[PDB]
């Protein structure tokens, strides 16, 4: 009691695997924009290797990869209850050993740390929403299109949809 | 299809590891401890129970299953009879 | 598909009750509206059910005999958000009804004398706690079971 | 996960350290009794040539009709008295000194025992243990599931998914 948080760990690492992968998500768009014709779903498969065998399945691909994305990660686990990541650079940051003004407890606000040379986990703030909430954007606007940008000829000035679905 | 005597073979398994003790120590019923006439008080009750008594035979009338179960059973019910059959008797093989 | 029949794309049953039964509605060979601006059945009530015709949308929707439309919702051949769509919305509206009811209620018992501030009400819905539901990412699917109403005062 | 870490004495340790791990001794070695049946293809190559398979005519059929019917039981009834002559030795043990249920032998130092056969060192019985338990268990359900057929590989890939 505790009075307020809190919290800490927390959900502060929480966010920052939100931030950098929907920055790596977004990546996935990067492509098909400049030289561009190829993707949307493009449920892709997803670059595809050689002409020496698949053919449509050998295999669950996907289903797998990520049998191992599993224990990888029960180690990022294996480290947040108790901080065990040498760089050290998500869990507070590295700048090896500190940040944790918040790892034994106490906050309220705590801004944090971490770049020796040098700078910070900042503006890597910001490119970290800009592209969580970009998804958002990103997946909102399929439900009906799928492409960026010409001249002003006739295509950026929206002539005519079609609702929602309804 | 059916072993129908495969259990009836099997039941008398095990209640002739019945056959037991009527014999051999000393009297019927581990003597009427208890029964009629009541306990001590007991009383809440009560006893006994023994993790420590499952031997005895075990190993001894544990053939007692591959007596009648064997030659008394599949193979022909004591086909070395005789012994006074003549208001009636046999007795005779149903198999 | 399953138990019942199958959906609109053919029911016959279910077809006749369209028919007979609403369209008579019918009923009145006139009564009297030639021209006249208000009697409306003549104007959708009929139409509004009735243009409602071999469409509904298309739902699927399973229909069984006199064709009277069954839920099955078991997550598979087309229902699916017969109960879990509208499930789940069920959920988060309510829960944030007493996320909300465990608010503008956890927020006193202190200060100075606090024996019925509620037969008032001090912010109206609590117009301050409010979208603390909304505010629920994640929420008391993990500061309910770790802290604050935490085992201690459980 | 039920060594998700937990577990006292008596029940918890005292079920398991050796003990029941030690009769999951049994469980390798009946799984080296059938990993010494599986290797019936267990090597391809080799002859049989051609063991008594699919009910042809048993043993030696017997001067009369066979006691019950089928090889099965013949064989399977005697098993399950021929062989509580070892769990009887084997449930007749204590780990310290034997004498009978003596004075008392509860602790002093030395601390008791342990699992009257423990590890004795030697912690590669079970490194190798539970190796072979997870297989029993584990992709042995690689032949569990619909293995009406046999070995015949015809290249492609590797997995097949969620099923049948
Ligand atoms: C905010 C409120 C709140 C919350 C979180 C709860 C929670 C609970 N009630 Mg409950 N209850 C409430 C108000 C509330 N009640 C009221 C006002 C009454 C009328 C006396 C009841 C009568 C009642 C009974 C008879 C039972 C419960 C039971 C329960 C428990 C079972 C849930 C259930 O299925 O009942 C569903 C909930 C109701 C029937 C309550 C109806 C009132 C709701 C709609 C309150 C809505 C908020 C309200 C407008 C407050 C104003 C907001 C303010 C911040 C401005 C659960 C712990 C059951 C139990 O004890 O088992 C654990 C038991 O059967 N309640
Ligand atoms: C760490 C990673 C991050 C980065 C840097 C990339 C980078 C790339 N991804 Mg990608 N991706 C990521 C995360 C990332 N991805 C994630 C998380 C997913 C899952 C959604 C994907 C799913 C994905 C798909 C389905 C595909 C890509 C593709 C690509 C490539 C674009 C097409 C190409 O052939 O390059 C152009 C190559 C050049 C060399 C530029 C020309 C210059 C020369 C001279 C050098 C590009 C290499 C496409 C690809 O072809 O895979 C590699 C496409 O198949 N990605
Ligand atoms: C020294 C080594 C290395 C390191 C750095 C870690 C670090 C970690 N392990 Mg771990 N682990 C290791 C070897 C290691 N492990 C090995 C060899 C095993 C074999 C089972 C495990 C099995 C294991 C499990 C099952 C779990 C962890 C978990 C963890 C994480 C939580 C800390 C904990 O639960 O301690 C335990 C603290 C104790 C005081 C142990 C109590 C000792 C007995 C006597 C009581 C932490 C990141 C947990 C986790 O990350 O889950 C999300 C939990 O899942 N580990
Ligand atoms: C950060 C969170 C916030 C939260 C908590 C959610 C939560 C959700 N979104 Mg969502 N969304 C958000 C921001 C959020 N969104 C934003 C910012 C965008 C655009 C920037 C979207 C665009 C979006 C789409 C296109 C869809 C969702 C859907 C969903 C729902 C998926 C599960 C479901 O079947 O819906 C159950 C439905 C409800 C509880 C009704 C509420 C309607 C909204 C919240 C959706 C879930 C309730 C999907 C869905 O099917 O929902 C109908 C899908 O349609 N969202
Ligand atoms: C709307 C319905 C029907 C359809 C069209 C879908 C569509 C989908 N389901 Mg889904 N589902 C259905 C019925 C349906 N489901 C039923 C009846 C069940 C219960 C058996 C589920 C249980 C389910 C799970 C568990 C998951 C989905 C997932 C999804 C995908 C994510 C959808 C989304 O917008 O993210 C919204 C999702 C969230 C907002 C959070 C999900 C929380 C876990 C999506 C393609 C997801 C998926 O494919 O991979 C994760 C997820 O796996 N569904
Ligand atoms: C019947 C026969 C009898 C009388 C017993 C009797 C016993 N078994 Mg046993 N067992 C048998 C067949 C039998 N088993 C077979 C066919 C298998 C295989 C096992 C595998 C087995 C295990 C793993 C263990 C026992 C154990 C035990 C003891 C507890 C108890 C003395 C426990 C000692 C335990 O360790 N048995
Ligand atoms: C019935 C068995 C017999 C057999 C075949 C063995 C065999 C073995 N014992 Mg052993 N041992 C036995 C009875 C036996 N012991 C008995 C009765 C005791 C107590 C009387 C011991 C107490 C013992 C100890 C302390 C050790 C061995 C060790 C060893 C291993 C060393 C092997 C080696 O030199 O190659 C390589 C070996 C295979 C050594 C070992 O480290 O194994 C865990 C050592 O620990 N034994
Ligand atoms: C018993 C279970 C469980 C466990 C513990 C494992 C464990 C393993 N599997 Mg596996 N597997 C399982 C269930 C399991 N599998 C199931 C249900 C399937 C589907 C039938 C597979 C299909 C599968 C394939 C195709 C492969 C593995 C492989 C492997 C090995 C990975 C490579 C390696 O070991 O590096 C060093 C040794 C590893 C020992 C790899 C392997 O065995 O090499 C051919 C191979 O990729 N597994
Ligand atoms: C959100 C909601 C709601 C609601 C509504 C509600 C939420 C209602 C409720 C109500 C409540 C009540 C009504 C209560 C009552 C109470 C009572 C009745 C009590 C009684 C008593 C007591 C008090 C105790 C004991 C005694 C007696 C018994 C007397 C939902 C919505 C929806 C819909 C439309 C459908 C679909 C889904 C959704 C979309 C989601
Ligand atoms: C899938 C599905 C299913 C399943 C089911 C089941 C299996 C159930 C059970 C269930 C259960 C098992 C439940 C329970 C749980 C537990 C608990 C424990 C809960 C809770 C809780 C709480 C406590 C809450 C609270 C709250 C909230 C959150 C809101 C506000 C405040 C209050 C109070 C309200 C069903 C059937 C539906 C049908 C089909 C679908
Ligand atoms: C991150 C979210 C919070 C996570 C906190 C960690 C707690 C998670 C619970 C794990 C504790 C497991 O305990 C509980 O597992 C399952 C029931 O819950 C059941 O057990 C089941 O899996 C157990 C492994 O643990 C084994 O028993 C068997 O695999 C199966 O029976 C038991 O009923 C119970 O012992």
């Amino acid at each position: 009691l505790a009075e307020d948080p809190e919290n800490l760990r927390w959900f502060v690492q929480a966010e920052l695997v939100n931030g950098r992968w929907a920055m790596l998500g977004v990546a996935g768009m990067l492509l098909p924009e400049v030289f561009t014709s190829i993707g949307i779903i493009n449920v892709p498969k997803w670059y595809a290797a050689g002409k020496e065998e698949y053919f449509a399945s050998s295999s669950t691909l996907f289903v797998i990869e990520f049998i191992l994305s599993h224990y990888v990660e029960i180690r990022r686990w294996q480290d947040i209850k108790n901080p065990g990541s040498v760089n050290q650079d998500p869990i507070f940051k590295q700048y090896s050993l500190p940040a944790g003004e918040v790892g034994y407890p106490g906050g309220i606000f705590n801004p944090l740390n971490f770049a020796p040379t040098l700078e910070a986990k900042e503006k890597e703030i910001a490119n970290g929403r800009l592209m969580l909430a970009f998804l958002g954007f990103i997946i909102q606007h399929n439900v009906t299109g799928k492409g960026p940008f010409d001249n002003l000829l006739q295509h950026i000035s929206d002539p005519w949809h079609n609702t929602i679905v309804q | 299809p059916s072993l129908v005597i495969s259990l009836s073979t099997g039941l008398s398994l095990f209640l002739g590891r019945f056959v037991f003790f009527n014999f051999q120590r000393e009297n019927m019923a581990k003597q009427v401890p208890e029964q009629n006439g009541m306990s001590h008080f007991e009383a809440g009750d009560t006893r006994a129970k023994e993790y420590v008594s499952l031997l005895k035979s075990n190993d001894p009338v544990g053939f007692n299953i591959v007596d009648v179960l064997a030659w008394g059973s599949i193979g022909h019910i004591v086909a070395y009879y005789i012994l006074a059959t003549a208001s009636n008797g046999y007795d005779p093989s149903f198999f | 598909d399953i138990a019942g029949l199958t959906p609109c794309k053919e029911s016959k049953q279910f077809a006749k009750r369209e028919k007979q039964a609403l369209k008579k509605l019918q009923a009145s060979l006139k009564l009297y509206a030639d021209d006249s601006a208000p009697a409306l059945a003549i104007k959708a009530t009929m139409e509004k059910t009735k243009k409602r015709f071999d469409n509904y949308g298309k739902y699927g929707l399973l229909c069984g005999s006199d064709g009277l439309p069954h839920l099955i919702v078991s997550g598979d051949q087309r229902h699916w958000g017969e109960f879990i769509t509208p499930g789940i919305l069920f959920l988060y509206i309510a829960g944030w009804i007493g996320w909300v009811g465990r608010s503008y209620l956890i927020a006193i018992r202190d200060e100075k004398k606090p024996t019925q501030k509620e037969i008032i009400i001090d912010v109206p819905l609590a117009s301050s706690l409010l979208f603390r539901g909304f505010s629920w990412p994640v929420a008391a699917y993990r500061e309910l079971l770790n802290g604050e109403l935490v085992d201690n005062n459980f | 996960s039920a060594p998700g870490d937990f577990g006292f004495d008596p029940l918890g340790l005292g079920e398991v350290p050796a003990n029941l791990e030690r009769y999951k001794e049994s469980e390798l070695i009946h799984c080296r009794w059938a990993m010494l049946a599986v290797p019936g293809i267990l090597v391809p190559e080799a002859l049989g040539y051609g063991e008594w398979a699919a009910l042809p005519g048993g043993q030696a059929t017997y001067l009369g009709n066979p006691v019950p019917w089928g090889t099965l039981p013949t064989i399977l009834a005697i098993e399950f008295l021929a062989i509580a002559f070892v769990e009887h030795q084997r449930s007749m043990e204590k780990d310290p000194e034997k004498k009978k249920y003596p004075g008392g032998a509860f602790d002093p130092l030395g601390y008791s025992k342990d699992p009257k056969k423990l590890e004795e060192l030697k912690v590669k019985e079970i490194k190798n243990g539970r190796l072979a338990l997870l297989a029993f268990v584990g992709f042995c359900v690689q032949q569990s599931a619909y293995p009406g057929t046999g070995p015949l590989e015809n290249l492609a890939t590797h997995l097949a998914d969620p099923w049948h």
